[PDB]
């Protein structure tokens, strides 16, 4: 199991995650559905992710980040979970 | 299990999953329909199988 940010709590109970413990999977499934079904994702870039003004952005501390940086976003969840 | 586009990720489901986000899994030969059907980790490939 892992233990996920109050901040974060606050996102993943709108995808209807209330729970303060969850798999890693999970984690990173609600994150991705939401989105997914938010539209926040770019029509020529993809692969590129807006975090900036979402909650995702007060705790990773930067205005963008790319899905192409596999170990960036490994090491960014890592810091927000208890290994 | 997390299986896309390995070669180009040129789509966000594509690229989703070369993210591997989950793990390993034990590579089950059940067939699911979608990614919550299968357990621990493991995500429903478009064959219906997970991978």
């Amino acid at each position: 199991l892992v233990r996920p940010k109050p901040l974060l709590l606050k996102l993943l109970k709108s995808v209807g995650a209330q729970k303060d413990t969850y798999t890693m999977k999970e984690v990173l499934f609600y994150l991705g559905q939401y989105i997914m079904t938010k539209r926040l994702y770019d029509e020529k870039q993809q692969h590129i992710v807006y975090c900036s003004n979402d909650l995702l952005g007060d705790l990773f501390g930067v205005p963008s980040f790319s899905v192409k940086e596999h170990r960036k976003i490994y090491t960014m969840i890592y810091r927000n979970l208890v290994v | 299990s997390g299986s896309g586009a390995s070669k180009a990720p040129t789509s966000f489901a594509e690229y989703w999953n070369l993210l591997s986000a989950g793990g390993v899994c034990p590579k089950i030969l059940q067939r699911c329909r979608r990614d919550s059907d299968c357990p621990g980790a493991c995500i429903c490939r478009g064959n219906g199988y997970c991978g």
